[PDB]
């Protein structure tokens, strides 16, 4: 059929005329297949013969596609597509199953010949003209245009979806209790009706769709109990991911490890605790694609613990809008966090992991707050509300960091839960200079031509030291100069730097860095009992900084 | 007398196309409020459902008119504004008056409801398309475009401007000293009257607007009380090596801005290589220096002026204890205005309040909103900002993650 629905008006882009691309000569077999296909389409009204007056043509061909030994008609709409207006959206988001609510029954109805069932605008039909060529293009071809949405045309996906939405609206208004999800060609239909009353409601939906020209040639409401969709298995009362045979191999190419990591990342939305950092380490510096990478020991631990998690099937439950969502987060390694979302303890709607990347230098309190933000955004999308959090951080740890830190934050309601390891702050800088602690005026310079450097200090106690440095830079020499002071000082120390950069780094209390010098510095800060770090401007002739500037720069620059 | 008035032709900027900005996800209660607001607007003819042949999109949000009062829809026309406003603000600009900021009192009155009286040019309508999304992507998204001038669009006051002039004329003739400025959906109304007569005059002016499609419109700013005197030098300043060292950092920073700051005499005194906790055996040519520096930090910055051809930018720092500092400049550290915002909880909530207050000041002073450098993670700002937003405009913003000891100087 062809739907009686009103057409969507379509246009070409500003100042563009339609396509006029010459038909190429085809083999005799392909001509004959096309003649037969177009005869059938024309009888159904899909297509209409037209005159040689209509200028405009787009090439057509045929092949054996999805093994089509009956033969399939293909139209190369590249030129028309370049010339056609942009349409809404296209599709820009799919549901997550953990957002659905439990149903008694769901059925899928596949709409037969979906695009060919929807009328095309008509003022636009002329631009879809095509020609079945003569043998050797010796004589004039048989010309047609489309009356319906064509298979490879730019507007077919959105016009189809728009038409389906309009067609479903009166049915949904009469049946406010039935849920319908439209995905390409398919319709998923869920209700809370008994098996027999559901079956009748489906037959009603099929007769309503028939009235609007859409057949569901799937008689008696087809597809079988566990539905496969977008890498999930859906049941009316639970969901999971679809497979995940992890191979049993001694040799793993880069291709196999990439594939494995994708499957593990995918399973991790319902299998709690999945881990891929060590498998991920193996992918450092792409060694090709067919190259075998031996599994490191930490990688071997990881794959073992993953197989163990994938041992027995695990399903998520669906969402009950009467209840709060609870999200729990655990620190699960080094870059790594893992979370679970549930409404009744232990029955996860879903799970996930977060492996933060936000800066070269961070700490656990920052990273946890980031995981919490990611989870917050996720919940809004999936359930349209925020969850209550359970976090492995004491309230006093969190509020001391955030009230003292220079960036704004806020997070939903949350409670402490004791699931080690707990997030803490591994050292704290003093607020005021330390009475009786030695003061180290540190300074670094590099040349920039030679990359020759120096880093040292002068102390209120007259102590002094410079060390040579080699393939370094200004920023590195400031850091090394602070590290040198920490190495040579006792348990309490005041450090006076003229580096904003260093101070900026150290003030944020990192516990982790992508700079090795910085991680060295952090280890020292953790051993200290007290450190006050202060800043002064370079070359102001400030006492102390004056002097170290003079010995770190006699060599340097 | 019950049919349409005539449309002003609107062009998008030369060679540009309409906006195609992603709708953000919304909470369930916000979605429900918008669907109800939009069913009503559509029943009144203000907006119409559109089909897939419109590929444009502008984000929409729900906020409160006050505290859990009623919901209001807020359309984020920032992109359509840019695409209409290399060429508007020039074809149909509203001049900004320099006497506004000199008034004892300025009231802000929302006049946006008036715009819905005027038909939007049929050919521009598609560019105002927006979407009410569904939760979990379960359902495509409700799509509409406007038939009338929309509230957050800079073309609306530009176009309504001839009507506003006529509406306001008898009132401005009767009160020649009242300054009235229109920005976006609001009027800013300044006078030097005592506070009770100021209010009686605003009530009068409300009666005028009422006859023309506004329903009892609306505050109180006191911009003649808006202050300089920021950067502050301590009084127990000259006691420790550390105090004096912090002092010199604050002055070095300040000499980037203000001509004439010194510090020479202060650095002497730091003379040796001393314990940070030591108290000091001078303060004399240093006390004089410190006093003169303090005198210059009271006064405006000698060589910095507003350039109407340039963006304003605002920086804000979290000071702690519910205090926030900010600066507005067009060229980094040539400050045109500095100030403070304080409560005495949240952080994101205080921050969105600071932003709205700074933007309002900026509109009063320059007729422009600033682009903000906000001290917050983007995602966190994006999740939470509409919870506390109550204004009808939205400034540009960027997110800033670094904060030199700029915090300390301020
Ligand atoms: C499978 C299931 C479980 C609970 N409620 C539903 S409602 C629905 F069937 F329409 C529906 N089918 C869908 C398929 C993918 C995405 C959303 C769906 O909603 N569906
Ligand atoms: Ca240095």
């Amino acid at each position: 059929p062809i739907s009686p629905i009103e057409t969507v008006p379509v246009k070409l882009k500003p100042g563009m005329d339609g396509p006029k691309v010459k038909q190429w000569p085809l083999t005799e077999e392909k001509i004959k297949a096309l003649v037969e296909i177009c005869t059938e389409m024309e009888k159904e009204g899909k297509i209409s013969k037209i005159g040689p007056e209509n200028p405009y043509s787009t090439p057509v061909f045929a092949i054996k596609k999805k093994d089509s030994t009956k033969w399939r008609k293909l139209v190369d709409f590249r030129e028309l597509n370049k010339r056609t207006q942009d349409f809404w959206e296209v599709q820009l988001g799919i549901p997550h199953p953990a957002g659905l609510k439990k149903k008694k029954s769901v059925t899928v109805l596949d709409v037969g010949d979906a695009y060919f069932s929807v009328p095309l605008d008509e003022d636009f039909r002329k631009y879809t003209a095509f020609t079945i060529p003569s043998i050797n293009n010796e004589t004039p071809g048989i010309r047609y245009q489309y009356n319906v949405l064509p298979q490879g045309w730019k507007g077919s996906p959105a016009i189809f979806q728009s038409s389906m939405t309009k067609i479903l609206e009166p049915f949904k208004k009469q049946n406010p209790d039935i849920v319908i999800y439209q995905y390409m060609d398919d319709l998923y239909v869920g209700s809370d009706l008994e098996i027999g009353q559901h079956r009748t409601k489906i037959e009603e939906l099929r007769q309503h769709l028939l009235r609007w020209g859409l057949t569901t040639p799937d008689k008696k409401h087809q597809k079988e109990p566990p539905l496969l969709w977008m890498g999930y298995e859906l049941h009316p009362d639970k969901w999971t991911v679809q497979p995940i045979v992890l191979p049993e191999k001694d040799s793993w190419t880069v291709n196999d490890i990439q594939k494995l990591v994708g499957k593990l990342n995918w399973a991790s939305q319902i299998y709690p605790g999945i881990k891929v950092r060590q498998l991920c380490k193996l992918l450092r510096g792409t060694k090709a694609l067919t190259e075998v990478i031996p599994l490191t020991e930490e990688a071997e631990l990881e794959l073992a613990e993953n197989r163990e998690i994938l041992k027995e099937p695990v399903h998520g439950v669906y969402y009950d809008p009467s209840k709060d969502l609870i999200a729990e987060i655990q620190k699960q390694g080094q870059g790594q966090w893992t979370y679970q979302i549930y409404q009744e303890p232990f029955k996860n709607l879903k799970t996930g992991k977060y492996a933060r990347m936000r800066g070269a230098h961070t700490n656990d309190v920052k990273q946890l707050t980031e995981a919490v933000q990611k989870i917050t955004t996720e919940s809004i999308v999936i359930w349209g509300k925020t969850p209550k959090f359970k976090l492995p951080i004491q309230k006093e740890t969190w509020e001391t960091w955030w009230t003292e830190y220079w960036q704004a934050t806020w997070i939903p309601e949350w409670e402490f839960v004791n699931t080690p390891p707990l997030v803490k702050l591994w050292y704290q800088l003093e607020k005021e200079p330390i009475v009786g602690a030695e003061t180290f005026y540190v300074d670094g310079a590099a040349n920039r031509e030679t990359k020759l450097g120096k880093a040292g200090y002068v102390t209120n106690k007259g102590r002094q030291k410079v060390v040579p440095l080699t393939n370094t830079t200004n920023q590195k020499t400031q850091l090394q100069a602070i590290y040198l002071a920490l190495q040579d000082s006792g348990l309490e120390v005041n450090i006076v730097t003229d580096s904003q950069y260093a101070l900026g780094i150290i003030q944020a209390q990192p516990d982790k860095s992508e700079s090795e010098l910085v991680n060295q510095i952090i280890e020292q800060l953790i051993k200290k009992e007290k450190v006050y770090l202060a800043w002064v401007p370079a070359h102001k002739g400030i006492g102390g900084n004056e002097q170290v500037d003079k010995l770190v720069s006699a060599g340097i620059r | 007398p019950i049919s349409p008035i005539e449309t002003v032709p609107v062009k998008l900027k030369p060679g540009m196309d309409g906006p195609k900005v992603k709708q953000w996800p919304l909470t369930e209660e916000k979605i429900k409020a918008l669907v109800e607001i939009c069913t009503e607007m559509e029943k009144e003819g203000k907006i119409s459902k559109i089909g897939p042949e419109n590929p444009y999109n502008t984000p929409v949000f729900a906020i409160k008119k006050k505290d859990s009062t009623k919901w209001r829809k807020l359309v984020d026309f920032r992109e359509l504004n840019k695409r209409t406003q290399d060429f508007w603000e020039v074809q149909l600009g509203i001049p900004h008056p320099a006497g506004l900021k000199k008034k004892k009192s300025v009231t802000v009155l929302d006049v946006g409801d008036a715009y819905f009286s005027v038909p939007l040019d049929e050919d521009f309508r598609k560019y105002t398309a927006f979407t009410i999304p569904s939760i979990n992507n379960e359902t495509p998204g409700i799509r509409y475009q406007y038939n009338v001038l929309p509230q957050g669009w800079k073309g609306s006051p530009a176009i309504f401007q001839s009507s506003m002039t006529k509406i306001l004329e008898p009132f401005k003739k009767q009160n020649p000293d009242i300054v009235i400025y229109q920005y976006m959906d609001d009027l800013y109304v300044g006078s030097d009257l005592e506070i009770g007569q100021h209010r009686t005059k605003i009530e009068e002016l409300r009666q005028h607007l009422l006859r023309w499609g506004l329903t009892t419109p609306d505050y109180e700013l006191h911009p003649d009380k808006w202050t300089v005197q920021p950067i502050v030098l301590p009084e127990k300043d000259s006691w420790t090596v550390n105090d004096i060292q912090k002092l010199v950092g604050k002055l070095n920073w300040a000499s980037q801005i203000y001509p004439g700051i010194k510090v020479r005499q202060l650095s002497k005194l730091l003379r040796g290589t001393k314990a940070l906790t030591e108290v000091i055996p001078l303060t004399e040519e240093a006390e004089l220096e410190l006093a003169e520096n303090r005198e210059i930090l009271k006064e405006p910055v000698h060589g910095v002026y507003y350039d109407p051809s340039k963006d304003l930018i605002a920086e804000i720092q979290k000071q702690g204890q519910g205090q926030w500092t900010y600066q507005i400049y067009q060229e980094p550290f040539k400050n045109l205005k500095t100030g403070k915002y304080a409560r005495m909880t949240n952080d994101v909530k205080q921050l969105t309040e600071a932003v709205q207050k700074i933007t309002t000041e900026s509109i009063v002073i320059w007729g422009k909103t600033p682009k903000f450098k906000l001290p917050i993670q983007k995602e966190t700002w994006e999740t939470w900002w509409t919870e506390y937003w109550q204004a009808t405009w939205i400034p540009e913003w960027e997110f800033v993650n670094t904060p030199p000891l700029v915090k300390l100087w301020y």
